[PDB]
């Protein structure tokens, strides 16, 4: 496998059943500023 | 002056798609754009996983400092544009009190791994009691063009944001001769929903 595989990155979200990418912590679950996800 | 260390200020930054309708008619769409106060702080440890590690990586750069040169930019990107006669470009402008030869490295990353690096060398122009540096209409690399194409062909917005969670850009502007970090900017992304592009700018701090 390859982490930088562009097709794999998009396949992971288009076809979640065949997703083959590193597992990550969603940004919204992290210790970030209050308005990080609210546009100005 | 938002994105500014003690030695360099980025006044302008934009990524765009310019379409030539006819020889005299050009339509430009901005994906993202930036154009003294104290910014809010982000713990840099919270984002190390999204950027290159090892020597020359984000942690190494931050630890070497100076601490006032390190920033995080959160972009809401405007992807609402008609995707031969197209030019994908990046433009940026900087000011400094010092006459320097600078190198601008831009690293595009996926899951914190480097995919491509673009490296540009810039010389100073004297202007109104300071020195100016301009990167004018730098061609967007093919990976980026391909990335944007695939993004727009996604049927749902939440799918676009999911992909963008693991797509980042690291911009490091360096004094060529001394190797001092003049500016280091980490870029993270969401898709804009408000009809356009928006941003928050943060200072990166040790804790
Ligand atoms: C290849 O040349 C990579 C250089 C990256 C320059 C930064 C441009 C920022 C692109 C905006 C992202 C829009 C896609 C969501």
């Amino acid at each position: 496998d390859s982490e930088t595989d562009l097709e794999a990155l998009f396949n992971a979200v288009m076809n979640p059943k065949t997703a083959n990418v590193p597992q990550t912590v969603p940004m919204r679950l992290r210790k970030l500023p209050d308005a990080f996800f609210k546009p100005p | 002056r938002s994105v500014a260390s003690s030695k360099l200020w980025m006044l302008e930054f934009s990524a765009f798609l310019e379409q030539q309708q006819d020889p005299d008619t050009y339509n430009k769409h901005l994906f993202v754009h930036i154009g003294d106060p104290y910014l809010a702080a982000v713990d840099i440890r919270q984002i190390y996983d999204k950027f290159p590690e090892k020597k020359g990586g984000l942690k190494d750069l931050f630890e070497r400092g100076p601490s006032n040169a390190f920033f995080l930019v959160k972009f809401w990107a405007d992807l609402n544009t008609n995707i031969g006669s197209s030019f994908y470009g990046v433009s940026s402008q900087y000011e400094s009190p010092e006459n320097m030869i600078i190198t601008c490295s831009t690293k595009v990353c996926s899951f914190g791994k480097q995919v491509v690096e673009k490296v540009e060398t810039e010389y100073a122009r004297y202007e109104n009691g300071h020195y100016s540096y301009r990167i004018h209409r730098s061609p967007l690399c093919e990976y980026m063009i391909n990335f944007i194409h695939k993004l727009k062909h996604l049927p749902e917005k939440y799918m676009m944001n999911s992909v963008l969670e693991n797509f980042t850009i690291l911009q490091v502007v360096t004094n060529r001769d001394t190797q001092e970090t003049l500016l280091c900017i980490a870029y993270v992304f969401e898709v804009s929903a408000s009809e356009g592009a928006q941003h928050h700018i943060y200072r990166l701090v040790k804790e």
